[PDB]
This record gives structure tokens, sequence and C-alpha cells, in this order.
């Protein structure tokens, strides 16, 4: 879920990419 | 298919001879081989009375395991051509008697030259050997009254027998020329209870450990 | 001396025997293998329509 | 009073009878025939089953059967062409060294280090292979055990004899004496009526049957012979021995014919055999492999390569149809 | 919205890291198949073992690497949507069979040293668990591919990005995502390192409580000593290779403070190359320092 | 000396079970497989099951499947048969008959005594029911077969059998060719594909009989008529 909507809204953005974009091995 | 009534059963026969040659296999493959050389009368009987022409086959057992020696002697024929049907034995006892350092038919180092021929054999380069030496206790009472300089020219030393037993000990373990993968284990052979066949037991699970560690690549 | 004496009666009777000329014993290996040749099957091969093993 | 120097006058009278004898050479008669070409043969069959190393084998008249030795303390008799085992013989003494196959096929014979040898009834009632007769009598080691008939058998032992018994009685009738070194093997002429023998002090005897006399001697090789096998013809034979060289005698002319060596080979040749018409030679070495000779001309034709271990035993079957190698690695291998 | 590996001054050094553990991986786990394939008498059911080990190792480093580094440092899956079910898939087969062979080959040196009455295994025994292995292996690396998805990301009007991630039925906080880590831990890792620790401490005092007849006795426990220190290594590097890449998996699925980080790319390639060092430490410790595979080295080097 | 001695063989009421045993001593019981052979009161012989070496095969024949049961019990040296729900139909004397199998061996050497039960596919077709002739004088039988018994291995599988006058059957002739251990001489077999035939020379007195002949190339085993010679 994409937070859509200053300081901790980037918090938001920088945790939905590590989220998606993760390995196992 | 394409096989009769009579081919199917004859197929299903061989599975069964199969079958026995698997299993009689294995169980031979759980017992121990000895083969015992000496130079005539070397003191072998004793040896084998203890545990009680051509070849002859003794059976023992002792702790679980079975043990079969093969007395090679008696006969009369050149060994070069049918020593190689015995490579693969464990272990290779040699017996040698002490009280023969002065007879002669110098037959001490006819027993020498026959212990330097089988050790260095190219066959048997990586199986170990168990030495006996027999005849302790007429050695003792031979050495008061002949001196060992008859057989050893060279050796410079006392008349005491524990002096004299450990120079022909160190004469026989150094005409081995396989230093590595090849060890000899020597024992003064006696008559107290069973340490004859104690030591064996002791000799060739030694044997037997250090062959597993060398499969594995651990030593 | 009696080992002798047979080493001896042994070497007579061999000496005195009828040789035949080496080239005339060369011929007859010769005339047997080239009689000989058709009916081997390992020199020429046999199809394997008659050959039990294939 | 002289006898040893009219020994030696004997021995030199008959090495210029052989001389004068010799007049012409193997190679500038053969020379001008064709040579056989290049002879390829691929496996056809392995036989497994074996637990150790097989010493001996032996084919069958019938050339389908075949018997084998293993020093596990088994005989079986094999069905070449489909691989199956139709025996398995339980040996009282596991060191066998021999074995031989009856030209009828009621019989298997087997010897070694217990200095006895033993016969097998294959056609019983009760549906079990049995002793039939225990032979013993020999001061050595049997090396080489030949049926010579269904009630005759000739062996060869290792105290420098041979005999020649009756399976019946169970006593030798007459007994073959000469040799200096142990016997190694033994030849039966294809008609039956003499055999060929060589020994350990390089020298091989042409004895009769019959007689029980020695007729004539041969001593060209250099070390022991091991091997030894008659011409189809029967009126040569070849030996091979321990310095790597193989050699043609021939009886008429009692002297020798062809060498057949290599400059790359410096094992002793363990087996030797030859063809239908006698055309190719075959010898097994220590190297692990066998050769394909030319009989003819001395050159070599093929190699027989696939086996990891010594090549003890060789065998050519009677209709020239295959040949059978064992080896020191427990395999069988039939080849065409 | 960048992170450290954007900088060509790390980037660089990353890929220079991983191509000499490539390097000595692909030399290093071709040696002994070869000599096996090689020399005809080193085809024991031993060295079997170790064979199936080297072949396990080498489709780590000719997947698992060069895989994820692209991935990382591009930031984005550009080799196809088929790719995406099959890349992860083949990972964790060749992780979960490396390491299932070797408590093998723990057990099998308990077996034939402390019974040394017994009789050793067949070839068609062999043959059996080497294939069980890969067959069981297969199974259960299913639920990668299973819960593996292929999807097109738009944040800003024009951020479009291609991600390779996993998805799970559950909604919210689904168990499932830490069932799996806690699964993989309790697998792969503890019940291993129970086996092979249990099986090597019997080794060990075995060989100091035996006393050999004679005279030589003394020379026997110098050749001992070698050998405990080699059984040492083989446990230290196992344990401390692959724990800080599961206990890293297992914080993330518990705490969510270790994703919002801007270092998170930076930490997990850390733990990654040391958890890849296994490659290359395998054939040195299992192929190199005993003595059978020692001299087929040489001989068949010249 | 070899020898098969049967018991068990009672009267039965209808629908009842029965058992069977068959005890042999004198040979090597676990390598040899075993058929049991019954014979009607007036009619010939006909197979119905069959044990291998190892209990490993077990073949019936197609009227007795789900009915019979035969076993064998290794160390004791005894074959038995266990019968269930028995007609009107199996009314018989049963025969216990040894076989073994590999290159060159006679199958179908040794038949039992016979034990008598009260209860109350290749057509072989022989030429002649009945054949009278006098001592001194060749006679042929010959037995005709639907499907050729020639096989592609190139053996022929058919076997002449002897039915003295109240005795068990003895084997003559196998595989078309060859002539059983014991047997005189002066019995001759002959044939190809479909068409075979006995010769015998010098007829004596022994040779007073009925003669079948079998055919063992596949799943069940059939019999001939039989021919009877005064």
């Amino acid at each position: 879920i994409k937070p859509e909507a200053l300081n901790r809204y980037y918090a938001s953005l920088r945790h939905y990419l590590n989220l998606v974009t993760r390995q196992r091995y | 298919c394409t096989l009769s009534a009579e081919d199917k059963a004859a197929v299903e026969r061989s599975k069964m001879i199969d079958r026995n040659l698997r299993e009689d296999g294995e169980k031979a493959a759980r017992e121990v081989k000895l083969l015992l050389l000496g130079a005539g009368e070397s003191g072998k009987s004793t040896i084998v009375k203890q545990m009680k022409t051509g070849i002859v086959e003794t059976h023992f057992t002792f702790k679980d395991l079975h043990f079969k020696m093969f007395d090679v002697g008696g006969q009369r024929s050149e060994r070069k051509k049918w020593i190689h049907c015995f490579e693969g034995v464990t272990a290779i006892i040699f017996c040698v008697a002490l009280s023969d350092y002065d007879l002669v038919l110098n037959r001490m180092h006819e027993s020498m030259k026959l212990f330097d021929s089988i050790c260095n054999n190219k066959w048997f380069t990586d199986t170990s050997i168990i030495l006996f030496l027999n005849k302790k206790d007429l050695f003792e009472e031979k050495i008061k009254k002949s001196p060992l300089t008859i057989c050893y020219p060279e050796y410079a030393g006392s008349n005491t027998y524990e002096e004299a037993a450990a120079y022909i000990q160190c004469q026989f373990e150094d005409l081995n020329k396989r230093k590595d993968t090849k060890e000899i284990y020597t024992h003064f052979t006696c008559a107290t209870d069973t340490k004859n066949v104690q030591f064996v037991f002791d000799a060739v699970t030694d044997v037997i450990i250090k062959n597993n560690l060398k499969d594995c690549g651990l030593f | 001396i009696a080992q002798a004496r047979k080493l001896v009666e042994q070497l007579k009777m061999e000496a005195n025997i009828d040789r035949i000329k080496v080239s005339k014993a060369a011929a007859d290996l010769m005339a047997y293998c080239e009689a000989h040749a058709k009916e081997d099957p390992l020199l020429t091969p046999v199809p394997a329509s008659e050959n039990p093993f294939r | 009073d002289q006898l040893r120097q009219e020994a030696e006058q004997l021995k030199n009278q008959i090495r210029d009878a052989r001389k004068a004898c010799a007049d012409a050479t193997l190679s500038q008669i053969t020379n001008n025939i064709d040579p056989v070409g290049r002879i390829q043969m691929r496996t056809r069959r392995t036989l497994r089953g074996h637990l150790a190393k097989i010493y001996a084998m032996h084919w069958g008249t019938d050339s389908r059967l075949l018997v084998s030795a293993s020093q596990d303390g088994k005989l079986i008799i094999w069905d070449s062409y489909t691989t199956n085992k139709v025996h398995a013989i339980p040996l009282r003494s596991s060191w066998v060294m021999t074995c031989a196959y009856a030209p009828s096929g009621n019989y298997v014979a087997c010897g070694g280090l217990d200095n006895i040898c033993s016969i097998y009834n294959l056609k019983t009632r009760e549906g079990n292979v049995r002793v039939s007769r225990e032979l013993a009598g020999h001061t050595g080691y049997l090396s080489c055990c030949r049926f010579l008939d269904d009630n005759q058998i000739v062996t060869s032992s290792g105290d420098t004899t041979c005999a020649l018994w009756d399976i019946e009685t169970g006593q030798q009738t007459t007994t073959f004496t000469g040799h200096t070194g142990d016997v190694m093997s033994l030849s039966l002429a294809p008609d039956t009526r003499l055999f060929v023998s060589g020994a350990c002090d390089a020298s091989a005897k042409l004895w009769d049957v019959r007689e029980g006399m020695c007729r004539q001697t041969f001593t060209g090789h250099e070390s022991d012979i091991n091997a030894i096998c008659f011409f189809p013809n029967g009126n040569a034979f070849a030996t091979g021995s321990d310095d790597a060289t193989c050699r043609l005698f021939d009886l008429r002319a009692d002297q020798e014919l062809m060498t057949y060596s290599h400059d790359n080979i410096i094992c002793g040749i363990t087996s030797v055999s030859f063809s239908k018409s006698g055309r190719l030679l075959l010898a097994g070495y220590d190297d692990f492999n066998c050769n394909v000779w030319d009989a003819l001309k001395a050159d070599r034709a093929g190699v027989l390569a696939g086996h990891d271990n010594r090549v003890s035993c060789l065998g050519v079957t009677d209709d020239g149809m295959a040949v059978a190698t064992g080896s020191w690695d427990s395999f069988l291998k039939i080849w065409n | 919205l960048i992170d450290s590996t954007k900088l060509i001054e790390v980037q660089v050094v990353l890929i220079l890291a991983y191509c000499s553990i490539i390097l000595l991986g692909v030399i290093g786990n071709s040696l002994v198949i070869h000599v096996v394939i090689k020399f005809k008498s080193m085809r024991t059911v031993t060295n079997f073992f170790i064979a199936n080990l080297a072949v396990a190792d080498l489709l780590v480093n000719t997947l698992c690497l060069p895989f994820t580094l692209t991935y990382t440092l591009m930031g984005e899956w550009k080799m196809g949507p088929v790719l995406c079910h099959l890349v992860p898939y083949a990972q964790g087969l060749a992780v979960q069979v490396s390491t299932i062979t070797l408590t093998v080959i723990a057990l099998d040196r308990y077996r034939c040293i402390v019974y040394h009455l017994e009789s050793k295994i067949s070839k068609r025994i062999s043959f059996l668990i080497i294939g069980l292995a890969w067959g069981i292996s297969a199974l259960l690396a299913s639920p990668l591919a299973i819960f593996r998805e292929y999807s097109l990301i738009e944040i800003i009007p024009d951020f479009e990005i291609v991600a390779c991630t996993e998805k799970w039925p559950g909604e919210e906080k689904s168990i499932y995502g830490t069932v799996y880590s806690l699964s993989s831990l309790l697998i792969l890792y503890v019940l291993p390192l129970g086996i092979i620790s249990f099986s090597y401490t019997r080794i060990w005092s075995k060989l100091k409580n035996h006393v050999s007849p004679g005279a030589a006795n003394d020379h026997y426990h110098q050749r001992r000593q070698k050998t405990t220190k080699m059984l040492v290594c083989v446990v230290v590097v196992f344990a401390v290779c692959w724990l800080p890449l599961h206990a890293f998996q297992l914080a993330v699925d518990i705490d969510s403070q270790v994703l919002d980080l801007k270092e998170y790319k930076l930490i997990f390639t850390v733990f990654h190359i040391i958890a890849m060092c296994s490659t290359f430490a395998n054939p040195l410790l299992y192929g190199w320092m005993n003595s059978n595979y020692r001299k087929a080295f040489l001989s068949a080097f010249r | 000396d070899v020898q098969l001695v049967e018991s068990g063989g009672g009267l039965v009421q209808p629908g009842g079970s029965r058992k069977l045993s068959c005890s042999a001593s004198g040979f090597a019981f676990s390598s040899f497989g075993m058929h049991w052979v019954r014979q009607a009161p007036e009619k010939g012989l006909e197979w119905v099951a069959y044990i291998s070496s190892g209990s490993g095969t077990i073949y019936y024949a197609d009227t007795v499947k789900g009915r019979f049961t035969i076993s064998r019990d290794d160390p004791k040296n005894t074959l038995f048969l266990q019968m269930t729900s028995l007609r009107s139909e199996d009314t018989a004397m049963y025969y216990c008959v040894r076989s073994i199998y590999y290159y060159g061996s006679s199958p179908f050497d040794f038949w039992g005594q016979g034990t008598t039960l009260t209860v109350s596919d290749i057509v072989m077709t022989q030429a002649t029911s009945s054949v009278p002739v006098t001592p001194g004088e060749s006679v042929s039988i010959s037995c005709r077969s639907s499907k050729s018994l020639l096989h592609s291995n190139g053996n022929t599988y058919l076997y002449w059998f002897l039915q003295r006058p109240g005795q068990s059957p003895q084997l003559l002739i196998y595989r078309m060719s060859n002539l059983a251990s014991g047997v005189p001489d002066r019995f001759s077999g002959s044939g190809s594909g479909t068409a075979f035939t006995l010769t015998i020379s010098r007829l004596e007195a022994e040779d007073v009989g009925v003669y079948y002949c079998m055919q063992h190339l596949e799943y069940p085993l059939t019999f001939g008529a039989g021919t009877k010679l005064e």
C-alpha cells in the first residue's frame, strides 16, 4: 500500500521500496 | 517379452543364484585373515597349539571376532609363483626363535633373509607385520655360556639377556624400508594365560582403525 | 651317476630323429591357413543376422 | 668315465643337425602375402557375480556354456547367449588355480594349493552337484589339468612332474618326469595322442601319452614360460614367457620359426591362444590388455582394451565365433 | 530517496569483490569433479558424497551471486516474468541440498570410525541417498515459486518499476511470513548443527581413548592432533558463515524497524557475501585436506 | 531314492473342503518346481496348479481359480494343496510332479504315485484313439497342434508320456527330439510346426499303454486325448 501522501512521509516511501525489493538468498 | 515359459523360469533361477552369492560374500567380509611364516622350527607349532600337505587353515573366535590363519609351510616349491594369492591379508605373523643364533644347518641370518624378502615384497607393500620372538626361557640360559658375538661380530655390549634381546629386536625392525604405511609390532612370546591372543587382538584392532581413517582421508 | 646315465640315454634317443627342411615346414602352415581362411569368423566378420552374440 | 663329456658331445652334435636343417626363414617365405589389415572387436557380453579375481576359465564343446573359477571359493557355469547362471558349486578350498570342462559335458575339475584335484558330477538324479572323485598324490600345487577323456585326466604340478590318472580307480597310471623347474602349463594335441608342457627351467617338452616317453625338447626362451598352445593343425605350438616375448616352434623341423616381440612391451605374457584357422595369435599381458598378432607376418593387428587389471585367463571358442577374457577385476568379457 | 549503493565508490567495489568469489568458486569446485571422472580408482562411495557437494556449491556461485547482485545494483527486475518464478526456486534448491549432503558426510565418518567392525554401505544405497537429497530439496523449495508474483509499481506519476516480490495469503500482519523464517532456521541451521557437532564429538573421544601396542604408541598421537584441528574447522565455518544471514531475515519479519533504514541494502550484501564464502571454502577443507584427493591433484597435474 | 507320497484322498460331501499333501524324500526339494495334475476316472490328464522354487510364482487352471490354493514348506519337504467349494467334477486322481528349469534340463521327469478323491488355449489333437498291433512291428503315433510350437530361439516345446496300465505317467521324449534317460533307444520323435510324430521300432510287450503329447509353450499346459495300443 503506497502512502500516496513531510519528513516522516519519506520514511514510509523508503520502507515501501525496501519491502517490495527484498531477497532471501 | 520374447521369453518363453521355460526361459522365464531359467531367469528366475539365475536371480536366486545371485542372491546366494551376495549373502555369503558379505559374510566373509567380517572375518580377519592372517598368514603364518617362519624359518623351519621357529616355534610356529606352539603358537597354533595355544588356540588348538598343502595349506592348513585354523579358525578361532576371540571377543566377537573371527580369525583365520593359513600355514603355508611344507610346500616344496618356489613362492614367487603363488605368493600373490595372499594379497589383501590384514596382517602377517612371523615367528623367530631367539635360541637359534648359534645353531647352523648362522640360521638366524637365514631367517633374516626371509624376513627381508617378505617385508619388501611388491605385493605386501601395505600390510602390517606382527613379530613373535619365541624360546625366551631358553635364550636366557643359553646366553650365559655362548656370547652373542658368535652371531653378531660387531655387537659390543653386555651379556645380560635384556641387553641382548633388545639388540636382536632392533636388527629385525631395521630391515623395513617402508617406514610409512607399514608398521611392525613386536612381542616376546609368553605362556601366561592368553596374552598371546590378547596381543594379536590389540594389533589387529589397531590395523583396522588406521585402515578406516585412510579411506576417509583423515590420516 | 644314475642321473648322469639317464640324461645321456635320453639325449642319445633324441639325437637320432628324422628332420625336414624349414622351407617344407613353413609351406604347410601357409597351406593350412589359406585353405581354412574362408571359415574363420574372426578374420572375416559375419553378418549380424547369423551372429549369435549380436 | 667321461659320462659328463659324452652328454656335451651329444648336445653339440644335435645343434649342428638343426643348423644344417635350417635353410629358409618364414620372413622371406611369407613376405608376398596380403596382411589381414585392421582387426577391431567389440565387447558383447559382460559377466558379473564373482566377488574375487578370476584365475581360470574354460569353454564347452557346445560353445555355449563356460565354467570359471575365482578365489572366493566358487565355480560358476554361465550361459553365454543369455548371461544366465546355470550352476554354482561351492569349493572346499578357496585356493583354486585351475579348472577344466569335460569334452562330454558331464564333469568339471578344479585344483590348486591343496595339492588335490576334485571332480564334480553335473548330471545327477538328486538335482545337485556333488564331488565324484578326489585325486591325491602330487607333492606340489596343481598348475593345470585337462580332461583327456571321460575317464582319463592329465595333471601338471609344481613338483616338476606330470601324471595321468584313472578317474574310476583313483590311481595314476603313468608319470612323466624330466623337467627341472615347476611345470606351469600343458596343452593337448587335437588328435589327443600327444601333449606338450612348459616349465620354469625355460624349456618345453613333447610327451607321448601311451608310452610315457619324451620325444623332443625345446629351449628357445630365456625366462619362465607361463602359457603354451598347439596350432590347430597340430604340427606346431606357441609359447609365452616372462620376457614379454612369444615364440613359435615346429615339431617336424624341431626348431623355432618366428618371434613375436615389440619394443613397447615389457610386461610378461599370462596366456596365449590361436584362432580357428591359425592366422591370428591372441596373447594376454600384465599391462591390462591383449594383443592380436599375425602369426604369418609377425606384426600386430589389433588390441583388446577394456580390462582394469591383469588379464589372467583367455580362451577362444571351438567354432571361432567369440573370445572370452577374464581378469583380476572380477569381470568376464566376450568379444566378437 | 537514494541509498549509498548509488555511489560508484561502493558500486565498483562490490562487483570486484563478487567477481573474486566467483573466480575462486568455479576453479576449486571443478577440480574435484575432474579428478573423480579422470581417475577410475577414485570412484568410491565416500568420494561420491564429496563430489555431490562440489556440484551443489557450483550452482550457488552460478545462480545465487550474479542474479542477486544485479537486482540489488540496478534496483529493479529486467529479466522477465519467467525468471521471476524460477531464479528464487533454484537458489533455495542449491542451498538446501548443499546442507543436506554436509550432514551425510559427518554420519558416514561417524559410522565407519566408531563402529569399525561393520560393513561399508553399497553403491546402490549411496545412489538412493544422493537421489533423495535432490528430490526432497526440490519439494521444500516449491513455496518460493508459488508465493512469488510479478508486478509494475508506480508511486510517482513517472516512477514505474518492476518488482519480483513475495506475497502471502494472509492480510495485514500475516503470520505466514514469520512462520517460514522460523522453520527455515530450525531446519537448515539448528538441526544440521546438532548432528555434525554430536558426530564429531564422538569421533574425537574414541580416537583419544585408543592405545597402540608396542613402542609406536606416541607416533599415533602426533598424527591424531592434526585430525582434531581439522574437525573444528568444519563446524566453525558452517556455524559462523550461515548465522548472520538467517538471523537478519528473522529480524525483518519480527520488527519493521530494519526495513526503513538508509543502509538496508548495504547490510544485506555484507551478510550475503559472508554466507557465500562457503562456496570456495568447502573444496579447501573437504577436497584438499584429505590424503586421497591431495595426491590425485598432484598426480593429475603431471 | 526319489519318492513322492500323497495323502488326504478320502470321500467328500459336495461343497466341502479337503487337504492334500505330497511328501518328498531323496532329492533337494528346495530347487524343484512342483505341479499338480489330475486324471478323471475315464478321461485323460489335465493340469491344475504350479508353484516354483522360492514360492515366487504361482499359476492356476482357469477352472480352479479362487477355489484352490497351492503352497510348499521347504524345511519339512512337503507340498500341500487346499481345496474349497468342491463340486462333483473334482473327482479324479491327483499327481505330484517335480520339475527343474535351466539350460539342458528335463522337466516333468518324475511323477508321484497318486491319491484318489471322490466327491459325492492350444488344443492338442491325437490322430487315433486306439491302434491294434502285434509285437515286432514299427508303429507311429502322431498328434496335431492348433498353434505352432516352434519358438524364436529355435526350441520346439513338445513332450511325450506313457501311461502303463495301473501306473503313473513316464516321460519319453522332451522338446520333440531329446530322449529321456533310462528310455530305450527305440523311441524317436520328429515333426515341424504343428504336426509331430512318435516312432516306435521293434515294439514289444512293454510299449502297451496310452501315449500323451503335451505343450509347454504358454501359461496353461494342455494334454492330448491319448492313443491306446493293444
